[PDB]
RNA sequence: UGCUGA
DNA sequence: AGGACAGCGTGTCAGCAATA
């Protein structure tokens, strides 16, 4: 409950209570957890994905 | 009573294992094939080697001897409230010369509780691990060596309280320096090389440790309430 | 075990039915195996087994 | 004749003629082991060893490392010849013995 | 919510049940999707493929396809693959066009595949969906995945006529595989950016140490421990021809001369020691430029296991100064010690753990492979291991 | 300072060594460079038994590598003829079609494989050069001339049991000449192929091709071709006085012949070759110290038993020639560069 | 400890694997669940 | 079902000693003496006949 | 090229009780030097008994004419004057030299440990005559009974 | 499997000329590693081998009834006497040769006759490979089973190990590209997946909620992500997503 | 839902 | 404010038949 990720926290347990909460509070998700990053099809923010590559022109 | 009974029986087994297993075997360790398989770590144990020869042991189901019936007998073959250790699951037979029917029964009880416990234990462990993994998953080491969560909350300011991930700290223990010293030429050529050793400048950290050492020299008892006044 | 399940093929129309071609009767078997004739329906074959570590492919439960 | 059921030679690092690895195809431990026994009798070879590369495949690798002078392809071609000479002698001796025994038994 | 109302019937599950449970939609189809380009089959012991390799049985290899782009430096080998066809092994099932897509070669007329072997290099280049090509990287997983070492990357050694995926026995304890019917999954990266990570990060030699306590995970098992303990014992003497053919059969060396040793006994008959076989196998594996390692430790077999007869008091002798319990490798040459599980095994600070520290994880894998082969040749050629009834008696 | 040049000594808890000390540099003076004349002088073959389908020559004075090469040639490289394809026109038997084909492949044919040749890859048809065809066509009928009896041969029997006698050779090409009438036939006329009941029929054509016992056992020409090193038994002490008989019972019975030199009984080692290694003296605890049993170094004993396709001596000759052919193939491929 | 290590997942799996596989106090997974998963003020012993 | 044609370990042909074996057992001979009189020396062959169960005689009893 | 030569006599055939198969550990003791020798010897090739003498030599070369050894084994060598007055020749390396324990005493005795593949030897005695040794040094152990 | 719980897959078919032949000419047909005994203590297999070898030798048939052989009358004594009465050795070990080197192995091997059963589980019934195939319509994911192409559920336990290695891209490639990778459109200004619209046949997307047609742009997303936006709307809940 | 495999 | 209590929870891993 003391967690800043609605997409996490609903991939764990009691997903409908945590969805009702996140919905009646307008709770915003930053897509920084591994779960929130695998739900919307992003690259996790640890290990190999932690930096850019920035090909110079 | 159960506990103070699995004791006279255990005195006789010690006397029984010692009689046969070390030197009562027909062939000894260099030339025995069972020893030299449990003794070199290939497969098995001295308690498997025994329990194949000279004793099977005291059966224990829930940490206790086999349960009694509602009339006070542990098995239809045994009088009610029979004192012999045999009636309580003390198997003196070995797999070399098989075990009798009553001992077979207790051994099956034990072997079956083992499987039941395996199933239930795994059922609980899976859930424990799922919960743990679902909470500590976003903690990664950052480029400032601090262990932060997904939202930036600093959990630790240094991973192990010193950094130093586990697999690499195996030879940094003492008692492994006489190895790094013996293999110094290979270690410098193969990894660090003369290049890194001379591209190192230790003054800032070395002076800090000198200051710490001087302080600890002037204050042997570091719990003595230092103060100006 | 794949064995000899019955004598009446052409008649059963089951779903699966595993049959072993040339079963044998154990040369070492309990006497009760002979009270309920279980050789009307054999289950395996006798093999010459050597207990030896020779190949490098028979370790950890493989044969 | 056969481009690969037979010999493929891999000269070592630096193509050392004195260290060669012959690949013999369609061969198992029979020829491998007899030829290694016949090549070990040459005092001019310092290391001879054969090995099967993998069970699924049908091929062996001989490794001959000779001394400083000879190109390690003479030891191979001489072990072959000595093994074939031994086989010819064994064949002659065995046929003569069989004939002699047949006569001794048919007479009596 | 199917169960908000308990007094109605003909009630099929609502959305709370479509989303929220182990069946659910998050713990399934969200975190546990099903994957393409993956195989699953029973695993079999190999031992004659290097520790970093998996054996693929030519039925996955002909179906698993990697979609590689056509460029000036590969258009030759890709051309052979499109010519070999969908069913011959170094072949290809399809070729994707620059703007169009999916012109399948699976025909077996052998002429249209040649009609399309041209026009390769004839925007985004044509991509040939080639088969697995004996050097590819594959992720292998056993299903109770309880640690990081349960998924490791392997190097696609293709084997003909089988339906089993063959894996070295050093990689057993990592997976907990037991060769008693042990299905295992093999995933085929398809991006060329997950291949770089399977090579660098998920590789199976970066996985030598368990992350729980840093102690080694890969090691030899069973009869590679009873073989090495009975060869490295003090009274094992080998003639020149059993010394050789035991060194070369552990090495199978492909690059460079095999550097040998001198007989320990030179006179009544030249004879070697078995510790010398392991020595000479150790000085060939260690990389040419690097120098052999020094190592001092203890053996698993206690120095008391050998005491047949009561020990008598020697006035000036510390029995442990010269015992088979102390392992002493001095410049890559084993001088004392049995080298049981304490080395070659899953125990820390042994010979292979120090090899992995000083010279890297590929050299420790090489040492494991070569030592397995040597200890197999020994039991298969000159000695034998069995377990009768006169050793349990 | 004690040399033992000729025997593989042995106790109970294991054998002493695995060497033979007859190679280059294996001694101070006893060095070797493969003296061919020394071989041709120390080699001798002695043929003990030679019934038909048996041979037991000795092959004294050869290494284990060459003996093993000969043994592995007989088991897996000497060529034989055997059924490879089966065309089944009808088969109303209890025995399946695939099982019948299998059973037919394992039947030995008396054609000599040296007059034939290997079918080229994809040569489905075959020709007089590489194939032999045989036909089994049998039908079971009740015999009209039978009483109310139950012996299966008397009634319910024209062809109750299908044997190898029922297989007939169909001369494929000009093979009727070259092969006289009885020469190409199955080796055994009594092998039970199947069993039939009235109204049941077998009808098939079998094709026999050449091949070696290496790609399938059906093509293998010997039951077994193993060898064993000649045992050696030495009485370190004169055994006598009713311990001689206990000694004579701890061995295969012919090995220790108990003579009666004086009033007392002396045991003597009459024939060491009969001994089977059973190591039953080592259980005696008083005579394990009296006898030393080992093996002669390079003195073998072979035993070849053919199935019936070729005689055993011809089998051994063709094995030696197959090894020579391997060597010559590799010599001539080396000369190709 | 290279930057990006994701050490929390390693801690999770290192506490999990040993338990999943494997006197007047509590032992085993009961105690681990009392400590980690429940954080109870009431413990059995 | 029916007698194997060749012994599995060796390859010796035992498919022609079934009826002879049955005939020597009807004459009063033990299974040991019978297997000896047929030439089955090594026990790998002796197990091939000693433990054979002829189930072709029980399948050949249901209607055509 | 000799580093040590002496005439020993076997005192104990295997005191520790560890018994290997073809190897026997002799505990000898020099004469006229009172040096000590522990020696693992392959007794299947070279039987040794109690109360037996033997002349023992340690060398760094077998040529006894100065030329160093090349570290390569040729059974085909054409220089055949290498020491052959000796029945049992070994070849190992010294892996440990340790001055004796006694402090406050002269105690200038050294124990040199040599390994011969797997057959260890220990030579203990006055340092004055064990100077030729040094760790990692290859040495031949020639022996000849008397 | 044997009659004593000693199961095991068939790993090799060893050539008949590479098998260790015995001094009697025989050659085993099953090779059983001797390391299954020490931890499993199936001493009944070691007695069945000797009993069956004695049976095959003497033409007998011994019984293996439990509780018929005591400590005083042992089974090993009985069957070793039977063997020694046939010319073999008490302890049941006959010495073999190496079929590969041709030398008599130093150890004498324990050989005998045991009764093997063949189990009903074959690799031919338990092997699966899926590439592409029935994509489940509700989630656009591989179908499963073995009868169709049948995919392998990845699972929540496995993604955790793949990210421990820090191989984010392998975990990205696998899930997104081998599973539901879709290419949806969003009202970038209003952040709704549901809003973008296609004209009946140019087919330029136009937002239904706000009439702007040039705001719409594509975003890579899964189908179960779209399925979840649909399910959440089936309740009046709104998922407003911020496009960048 | 009854089975089965690790 | 001492309770009484009603209320949610999870639960390793893949196959087959078959049938709602
Ligand atoms: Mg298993
Ligand atoms: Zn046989
Ligand atoms: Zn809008």
């Amino acid at each position: 409950r003391s967690n800043s990720s609605p997409l996490q926290q609903m991939t764990f347990e009691t997903s409908f209570q945590f969805l009702k909460q996140a919905t009646m509070l307008g709770s915003h998700d930053e897509l920084r957890s591994p779960s929130a990053c695998l739900v919307v099809g992003k690259v996790v923010r640890g290990g190999t994905g932690l930096f850019e590559l920035k090909q110079p022109l | 009573i159960d506990l103070k009974f699995k004791e006279e029986v255990n005195h006789y087994s010690n006397e029984i294992n010692k009689a046969c297993m070390p030197f009562g075997l027909h062939r000894q360790f260099p030339e025995n094939s069972l020893q030299m398989m449990v003794q070199s770590g290939a497969k098995g144990s001295t308690v498997n080697t025994m329990q194949i020869s000279c004793l099977l042991g005291q059966i224990e189901l829930e940490g206790r001897r086999p349960p009694l019936m509602a009339s006070g007998k542990s098995l239809p073959c045994f009088e009610p409230y029979e004192f012999t250790p045999r009636a309580g699951g003390f198997v003196t037979g070995r797999f070399l010369t098989g075990i009798k029917p009553p001992e077979f029964f207790f051994h099956c009880m034990a072997g079956r509780e083992g499987l039941v416990d395996t199933a239930v234990k795994t059922s609980r462990s899976g859930y424990l691990q799922r919960c743990i993994i679902k909470h500590l998953e976003g903690l990664v080491v950052q480029y400032d060596l601090t262990v932060r969560d997904s939202d930036g909350s600093v959990v630790q300011f240094l991973y192990g309280e010193d950094g130093l991930d586990i697999p690499k700290t195996q030879f940094l223990q003492p008692k492994q320096f006489p190895f790094l010293a013996s293999n110094y030429e290979v270690i410098m050529k193969s990894q660090h090389l003369h290049e890194v050793l001379s591209r190192a400048d230790p003054k800032k950290a070395l002076h800090h440790f000198r200051a710490i050492k001087k302080w600890q020299s002037k204050h042997p008892n570091t719990l003595l309430r230092r103060g100006a006044f | 075990t794949m064995g000899f399940p019955l004598l009446t093929y052409q008649d059963r129309s089951d779903n699966k039915l595993y049959r072993l071609q040339t079963p044998q009767s154990p040369l070492v078997r309990p006497s009760m195996y002979d009270y309920y004739d279980m050789d009307n329906y054999p289950i395996g074959t006798n093999a010459i087994v050597a207990v030896i570590s020779y190949t490098g492919y028979d370790m950890e439960d493989a044969m | 004749g056969e481009r690969k059921t037979a010999l493929e030679m891999v000269q070592a690092a630096g193509t050392d003629r004195h260290c060669v690895t012959f690949v013999l195809h369609e061969e198992d431990h029979t020829l491998g082991n007899s030829l290694r026994y016949m090549i070990m009798k040459n005092p001019e070879v310092e290391f001879c060893g054969y090995t099967t590369t993998h069970p699924s495949e049908s091929k062996i690798n001989l490794r001959i490392q000779t001394r400083g002078t000879l190109p390690a392809v003479e030891p191979f071609q001489r072990g072959l010849n000595e093994l074939m000479n031994v086989c010819q002698h064994v064949l002659d001796k065995f046929e003569a013995s069989i004939k002699d025994y047949k006569d001794q038994k048919a007479s009596r | 919510d199917s169960e908000m109302d308990k007094l109605m019937m003909d009630k099929y599950p609502g959305i709370r049940q479509i989303l929220e449970k182990k069946e659910g939609l998050f713990r399934k189809h969200m975190m546990g999707k099903r994957v393409d380009y993956a195989a699953r089959s029973v695993i079999c012991p190999d031992m004659y493929i290097n520790t970093n390799e998996i054996g693929i049985p030519m039925v996955f290899a002909t179906k698993l396809t990697y979609p590689q782009p056509v460029t000036p430096w590969n258009v030759q080998e890709l051309r052979q693959a499109v010519i070999n066809g969908p069913n011959v092994h170094p072949g290809a099932s399809m070729v994707i066009n620059e703007d169009g897509s999916r012109t399948a070669l699976s025909a077996v007329d052998m002429t249209q595949r040649e009609a399309v072997a041209k026009q390769l290099l004839t925007q985004g280049t044509k991509i040939v969906c080639r088969h697995v090509k004996n050097g590819d990287i594959l992720l292998l997983n056993r299903q109770p995945t309880l640690h990081r070492p349960s998924i490791q990357a392997h190097r696609a050694r293709i084997l003909p006529e089988e339906k089993v995926l063959r894996l070295h026995y050093a990689n057993c304890k990592a997976y907990n595989a037991d060769f008693d019917g042990d299905e295992m999954n093999a995933h085929f990266p398809q991006s060329e950016l997950g291949r770089a990570e399977a090579y660098v990060l998920a590789c199976t030699d970066q996985q030598y140490l368990v992350p729980k306590d840093g102690q080694p995970l890969a090691g030899l098992i069973q009869d590679h421990m009873v073989s090495g303990a009975s060869m490295t014992t003090r009274g094992c003497f080998f003639t020149r021809e059993h010394y050789m053919e035991l060194v070369y059969r552990g090495l199978t060396d492909k690059v460079g001369r095999v550097k040998l040793l001198s007989p320990s006994i030179l006179k009544p008959f030249p004879l070697w020691t078995g510790k010398q076989v392991v020595s000479t196998l150790l000085i060939n594996i260690i990389p040419e430029d690097h120098i052999p390692l020094n190592l001092s430790g203890k053996a698993k077999i206690t120095g008391k296991a050998w005491v047949k007869e009561t020990p008598r008091s020697v006035p000036g002798f510390n029995p442990d100064s010269m015992c088979e319990s102390q392992v002493i490798i001095r410049e890559g040459e084993l001088l004392c010690g049995v080298l049981d599980k304490a080395h070659y095994g899953s125990s820390a600070y042994g010979l292979v753990h120090c090899c992995y520290e000083i010279y890297g994880g590929e050299t420790s894998g090489k040492v494991l492979t070569c030592l397995a082969r040597l200890f197999t040749a020994y039991l298969q050629l000159y000695r034998g291991f069995t377990l009768g009834v006169e050793d349990i008696l | 300072v004690e040399e033992m040049r000729s025997r593989v000594v042995l106790g109970e808890f294991g054998v002493r060594n695995v060497h033979t000390t007859d190679f280059p540099g294996n001694y101070s003076g006893y060095d070797d460079a493969w003296d061919q004349d020394r071989f041709e002088k120390n080699f001798r073959v002695d043929v003990v038994h030679m019934d038909e389908n048996s041979l037991e020559f000795d092959m004294v004075g050869i290494d284990a590598a060459i003996a093993n090469a000969f043994r592995r040639i007989l088991l897996a490289e000497v060529p034989t003829m055997a059924v490879e394809k089966v065309l089944v026109y009808n088969n109303t038997s209890i025995v399946q079609d695939e099982i019948l084909a299998h059973r037919l492949g394992l039947i030995p044919i008396h054609a000599d494989p040296r007059l034939f040749e290997y079918r080229n890859q994809g040569d489905e048809e075959g020709t007089e050069i590489d194939t032999l065809q045989f036909r089994l066509q049998v039908r079971c009928t009740r015999n009209p001339h039978a009483a109310k009896d139950s012996s299966d041969p008397n009634e319910l029997y024209v062809n109750h049991k299908v044997y190898t006698r029922h297989m007939t050779w169909i001369p494929l090409g000009n093979q009727a000449d070259l092969f006289p009438e009885g020469t190409i036939r199955p080796v055994h006329d009594d092998i039970l192929i199947a069993q039939l009941r009235p109204g049941q029929e077998i009808d098939l054509l079998m094709h026999c091709v050449k091949g070696i016992g290496k790609d399938h056992a059906k093509f293998s020409p010997v039951a077994t071709a193993s060898y064993r090193l000649l045992p050696d038994i030495t009485l370190l002490e004169p055994v006598e006085g009713e311990a001689a008989e206990e000694l004579s019972r701890c061995f295969s019975p012919g090995v220790i012949e108990v003579q009666e030199v004086q009033g007392k009984k002396v045991a003597r080692v009459a024939n060491p070759r009969l001994d089977t290694f059973s190591r039953e003296i080592f259980r005696n605890e008083k005579l394990k110290k009296v006898v030393r049993l080992a093996r002669v170094r390079d003195h073998y004993i072979f035993s070849v038993e053919s199935t019936g396709v070729l005689p055993p001596d011809v089998l051994v000759s063709e094995a030696i020639k197959v090894l020579m052919g391997k060597c010559r193939r590799f010599l001539d491929e080396l000369d190709a560069v | 400890c290279e930057p990006g290590e994701a050490v929390g997942l390693l801690a999770a799996q290192s506490i999990g694997e040993p338990s999943t596989q494997m006197m007047n106090v509590t032992l085993g997974i009961p105690r681990l669940r009392e400590i980690l998963m429940v954080a109870s003020a009431n413990i059995k012993t | 079902m029916i007698i194997p044609v060749r012994c599995f370990t060796c390859g010796k042909i035992v498919g022609n000693k079934w009826e002879a074996y049955l005939g020597l057992l009807q004459a009063e001979y033990t299974e040991g003496d019978a297997l000896d009189a047929l030439g089955l020396k090594r026990y790998c062959c002796r197990r091939m006949l000693l433990a054979h169960v002829d189930l072709i005689e029980k399948l050949l009893n249901y209607a055509p | 090229g000799i580093l040590f030569e002496d005439i020993f006599d076997v005192k104990d055939i295997d005191p520790e009780g560890k018994k290997f198969d073809r190897v026997s550990r002799l505990h000898c003791e020099s004469e006229s030097f009172k040096m000590d020798l522990i020696l693992d010897v392959n007794i299947q090739i070279y039987p040794v008994d109690l109360g037996d003498k033997f002349r023992l030599v340690i060398a760094s070369t077998l040529y006894e004419d100065g030329t160093l050894d090349d570290g390569e084994y040729n059974p085909t060598d054409d220089r055949p004057s290498r020491a052959d007055q000796f029945e049992y020749v070994m070849y190992g390396k010294v892996y440990r030299i340790e001055g004796d324990e006694t402090s406050t005493e002269a105690a200038t005795r050294l124990s040199a440990y040599v390994s011969y593949g797997g057959l260890l030897m220990r030579l203990q005695g006055d340092a004055n005559n064990l100077h030729g040794f040094e760790v990692d040094s290859r040495v031949y152990l020639l022996m000849k009974k008397l | 499997a044997s009659r004593h719980g000693q199961k095991g897959i068939l790993s090799r078919l060893w050539p008949a000329e590479d098998m260790p032949f015995t001094e009697s000419g025989m050659v085993p047909d099953i090779l059983f590693n001797p390391h299954g005994f020490p931890s499993r203590m199936t001493i009944g297999m070691l007695i069945e081998s000797m009993a069956g070898k004695s049976a095959a030798l003497h033409g007998l048939c011994h019984d293996a009834t439990p509780f018929i052989f005591s400590e005083e009358n042992s089974a090993l004594e009985y069957f070793g006497e039977m063997l020694k009465a046939a010319g073999y050795n008490f302890y049941g070990t006959e010495r073999l040769y190496s079929g590969i080197s041709g030398l008599e192995l130093e150890a004498d091997i324990f050989i005998g006759v045991v009764y093997y059963q063949r189990l009903r589980h074959m690799v031919s019934d338990k092997f699966q490979v899926r590439t592409t195939g029935a994509r489940d319509r509700v989630t656009n994911q591989p179908i499963g089973g073995r009868n169709v192409q049948g995919g392998i559920r990845f699972g929540e336990m496995e993604r955790d190990a793949l990210l421990a290695h820090g191989t984010s891209f392998l975990l990205h490639d696998r899930l997104f590209n081998c599973s539901d990778r879709s290419v949806a459109h969003v009202c970038v200004k209003c952040g709704s997946l549901l809003s973008p619209l296609l004209e009946k046949p140019n087919r330029k997307y136009n937002c239904t909620l706000c009439s702007r047609s040039d705001t719409i742009d594509t975003v890579s997303v899964p189908y179960v992500f779209r399925y979840f936006v649909a399910e959440l709307a089936a309740m009046n809940i709104k998922v407003k997503l911020d496009v960048v």
